């Protein structure tokens, strides 16, 4: 969880998603596998971030190529990994991005 | 448990056991605990059928009782044992609000939804039903905790507010409000809520919370005002009021320390000390629980008083207050370390050694205690045993790196760097990724720099510049390397006059400009935290200005160094900087007088490199003024305090040349040539010449070959040395 | 190669990385996120080229790298 939510918080900070950034530090601090010094570091960094800026912010199958949900009903599907890729990004890959099996 | 079965009343509670002994009757909860423990033990024993039979016995017996729901929970647990999710869900769904332990059953419902099916909406609706069926603050707080677990802070805050509205004051619940508001990082509304609370009929606990919050995000004045308003209460003898006043006084002292009022902080800490003394007197009989906590708080108060006295340079009262704090709590390693550090500061080796021995008895590794004891006994010049202590600590804990760094420094001052790499061996043995550890990288860079390969040492340092702890020291070392890579005497002119034409290469000036630019870029990376850090940053910025070789910049650095020296008395780095500024600007007599003053003070374990630079520059001045005797004395001093100072050995070789001590000059030049990693062809030239004069032709030829391999174009060596040595072989 | 050339190359190499990764290393240029960037990975480590992953060759590669890593 620590890597997941640190990456999520970093993405939120780099993408101006401070609501998700706060939702990320909440879980990051609440994680039980962290040292007290590490908790203090996370709390101090969150304090600096949220004094700088406001904390308040502004299932379907998932495309392997770009993580966006596959809205369209007709979509390219892999023959092995059983995970689809959008019709606008199928032609770019000569093998399935998830499993590197041949496209087709 | 089977013997417990035979206990009276442990068979069908309510079977008309007319013993007329309704004082030792088996409590229903106790009996259910016995049965559940037996079921769990049998399940661990593999008797699944027997455990199920006992569970059925419990269900049959306790039907219609308050504890019966718990049994069903255990039954649901059995389903979780069997993996039948739907069976457990139905069993817990049978639980209704009227029955006791309903909250536990529905919480288990929610946990099963969350862990297995991961239905966040169902996980929410479980606690929503809990809140709706029992409108109590407990249910609403549980719902808020659920939302915080699903990471929906806004609805969690709404639920918390509903909880604190169901009971308007509720005491502790109000404080929970603030913590919730402080956890979701909604700081502005948290401040408003604290102000609203404080405005009416609330006790100073919310005052403490608001003061802590204001301190956290840097509004010192408002925190001080709130603390003073809350502390204006009369000195009530109530114990709780005493503890509240003590903690508020401590926090106000921290506020004053933050906003730079030392005397007020000390007065507040003294008042807190008196309050804590009263608390310690009362609690030993009035509250058995708080005795260790109050003792530790008193120890912390005394430690803070002593630290601020140190900040005021009142060392005796600092020692007294550390002794008081240690009396309050003897197991505080940090206070012991601070006391040892002050004992070292007061130049009292005996007390520091005693504290180090006590701390090492308390804990064998205690890296910092090893640091202080090793430094103390290095002051005794017992190099071998201090190296032994550091080596034993490193061989016991190869992961340690700061100990490794201090070992590298001690070995460099001992001139025994050859043993450095082997440690790396087991440093690499413990972890295959140990080469990626910032501490190991920093130590490797330090070793490479001390052996005389600045570029690769700088590259190794680079990988440690991003460390949380090693970053600052790594940046310092990169700045030092870039500003002056050749490790020559800044402002010295004993050899600069000998380098009249060699320094005319424009590539040297371009490299100097590039290094200065890189150092200025690195300066922005540094983030000083204390006043000492800012002083160090200013000192090295002044050094960077000096390296720019701009007369206006040099004079500005001179003025800044003079101001810093006036600000901090007897500051060795400032004295060295201002003396170098006088030297470069040709204010030579002023530099001579300043270095005469500097040499009077004694060497210390913190400013060793500044001391060495000062002594080297003074030796430069003396040699320029033909004062060979005292220059020789100072150079011997510098070599005594460090056994691998290449410049000192080169100066000694030059001195022995001036007296035609060809053997001694050859030895010194050889040592300098070895420790410089043969990157200075001029030193090799001098060394080969000294061998040639001493009639040692083969060694002269060897050194000439080494120099020419290092630099095939280095002139005046083929004929003036090599050819003459070759002609004199027979 | 000239020693000054080596020094210049080292200085340029050191200067490169800071401005290379300042884009995501810091927020707005004043807040340093070194605490959160520690979980990221090197650029080249997250580059994958579109090549078929047959079981045998992939297994041999991962086995070899595991054996090299394992000790
Ligand atoms: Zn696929």
């Amino acid at each position: 969880p620590v890597e997941i939510y640190s990456l999520l918080a970093l993405c939120a900070c780099a993408s101006r998603a401070f609501g998700t950034c706060s939702k990320a530090f909440i879980k990051l601090k609440s994680l039980e596998t962290l040292s007290s010094e590490q908790k203090q570091q996370y709390e101090d960094l969150a304090l600096e971030i949220f004094t700088k800026h406001t904390s308040k912010d502004n299932k379907l199958p998932t495309c392997v190529a770009t993580g966006s949900p596959i809205t369209e009903y007709q979509f390219w599907m892999c023959s092995v990994c059983k995970h689809g890729v959008l019709a606008q990004e199928i032609s770019h890959y000569s093998f399935c991005p998830l499993c590197h099996s041949p496209v087709g | 448990l089977h013997m417990a079965m035979s206990l009276p009343g442990m068979k069908r509670i309510g079977a008309s056991t007319k013993s007329k002994d309704r004082k030792t009757e088996v409590d229903t909860s106790h009996r259910l605990s016995i049965f559940l423990e037996l079921i769990d033990v049998h399940r661990l024993n593999g008797e699944q059928h027997e455990a199920t039979k006992v569970l059925q016995d419990a269900i049959h017996e306790f039907s219609g009782t308050s504890e019966e729901v718990r049994v069903t929970i255990a039954n649901a647990d059995l389903a979780l044992a069997q993996g039948d999710i739907e069976r457990a869900l139905s069993i817990l769904q049978n639980v209704t609000a009227e029955q006791p332990y309903f909250i536990e059953a529905r919480e288990k419902m929610a946990d099963i939804y969350l862990k297995h099916r991961k239905d966040k909406m169902l996980y929410i609706t479980c606690f929503r039903e809990i809140a709706e069926r029992m409108a109590n603050p407990r249910s609403f707080l549980l719902l808020g905790d659920a939302y915080m677990n699903i990471l929906e802070p806004e609805e969690a805050i709404v639920a918390y507010e509903q909880a604190l509205n169901q009971n308007p004051k509720d005491g502790t619940l109000a404080s929970k409000m603030g913590k919730a508001l402080i956890k979701t990082h909604n700081y502005s509304m948290a401040i408003t809520y604290y102000e609203a609370a404080l405005k009416t009929g609330q006790k100073n606990y919310l005052c403490y919370d608001l003061a802590e919050l204001l301190l956290k995000l840097k509004w010192y004045d408002k925190a001080e005002k709130v603390l003073q308003h809350a502390l204006a209460h009369e000195p009530v003898n109530e114990l709780s009021a005493l503890m509240e006043d003590g903690r508020c006084q401590v926090l106000l002292a921290k506020v004053y320390s933050k906003m730079e009022k030392l005397g007020d902080a000390i007065t507040a800490l003294q008042q807190a000390r008196e309050l804590q003394a009263r608390v310690l007197k009362r609690v030993q009989m009035e509250q058995p629980d708080a005795v260790p906590a109050q003792k530790h708080l008193a120890a912390e108060i005394c430690a803070e008083i002593a630290k601020h006295s140190v900040a005021q340079r009142d060392y005796e009262k600092a020692i007294k207050f550390y002794r008081e704090a240690l009396v309050h709590c003897e197991t505080d390693n940090k206070i012991m370390l601070e006391l040892a550090r002050l004992y070292l500061a007061q130049d009292d080796p005996d007390s520091c050694l005693r504290q180090c021995a006590l701390l090492l008895q308390s804990d064998q590794d205690n890296e910092a205690a090893t640091m202080m004891m090793a430094d103390l006994m290095f002051r005794k010049q017992d190099y071998e045993q201090a190296v032994f202590h550091l080596q034993q600590l490193l061989e016991r804990k190869p992961d340690n790196y700061m100990t490794l760094s201090r070992l590298i420094d001690l070995l460099r001052r001992c001139g025994k760097l050859e043993d450095v790499p082997r440690f790396f061996s087991m440093a690499e043995k413990r972890n295959s990724r140990a080469k990626l550890e910032p501490g190991f990288q920093y130590c490797k860079g330090l070793y490479l720099w001390y052996t005389g390969e600045p570029n690769d040492a700088l590259r190794h340092f680079n990988k440690a510049r991003k460390d949380r702890d090693w970053g600052q020291n790594a940046l310092y070392n990169m700045i030092e390397i870039c500003l002056n890579p050749d490790n020559e005497t800044v402002g010295g002119e004993v050899f600069e006059n000998l380098d009249g034409d060699l320094g005319n290469s424009t590539e040297k000036q371009e490299s100097v400009q590039l290094a200065v630019r890189t150092a200025e870029k690195l300066l922005k990376e540094l983030k000083p935290q204390t006043v000492q850090g800012h002083v160090q940053l200013r000192i090295m910025e002044n050094y960077c200005l000096m390296a720019t070789k701009q007369k206006s910049n040099v004079e500005q650095a001179l003025n800044t160094f003079t101001e810093i020296a006036a600000s901090e008395k007897e500051h060795i780095p400032a004295l060295l900087g201002m003396a170098t500024a006088y030297m470069i600007l040709k204010q030579t007599p002023r530099a001579r007088n300043q270095l005469k003053r500097i040499a009077k003070m004694n060497w210390n374990a913190i400013d060793a490199e500044e001391f060495e630079k000062s002594w080297l520059l003074l030796a430069d001045i003396y040699i320029q003024s033909a004062k060979y005797d005292m220059a020789e004395d100072l150079l011997k001093r510098c070599l005594r305090h460090n056994r691998s100072c290449c410049k000192a050995y080169e100066y000694m070789g030059y001195i022995m040349e001036k007296e035609q001590a060809y053997t001694d000059a050859a030895l010194n030049y050889e040592m300098a040539w070895k420790y410089s990693n043969r990157t200075n062809p001029a030193v090799g030239y001098k060394l080969a010449f000294n061998y040639l004069k001493a009639k040692r032709y083969v060694d002269s030829i060897d050194i000439c070959h080494q120099v020419l391999e290092a630099h095939p174009t280095y002139p005046k060596i083929r004929k003036d040395i090599l050819d003459k040595a070759r002609a004199s072989l027979r | 190669p000239s020693i000054q050339i080596k020094r210049v190359m080292t200085y340029r190499d050191l200067d490169n990385d800071l401005m290379k990764y300042s884009a995501i290393q810091t927020l707005d240029g004043e807040i340093d996120l070194k605490l959160l960037t520690k979980v990221l990975a090197p650029e080249h480590e997250v580059r994958e080229d579109d090549v078929g992953w047959d079981w045998d060759h992939l297994f041999t590669e991962v086995s070899s790298e595991v054996l090299t890593e394992w000790d």
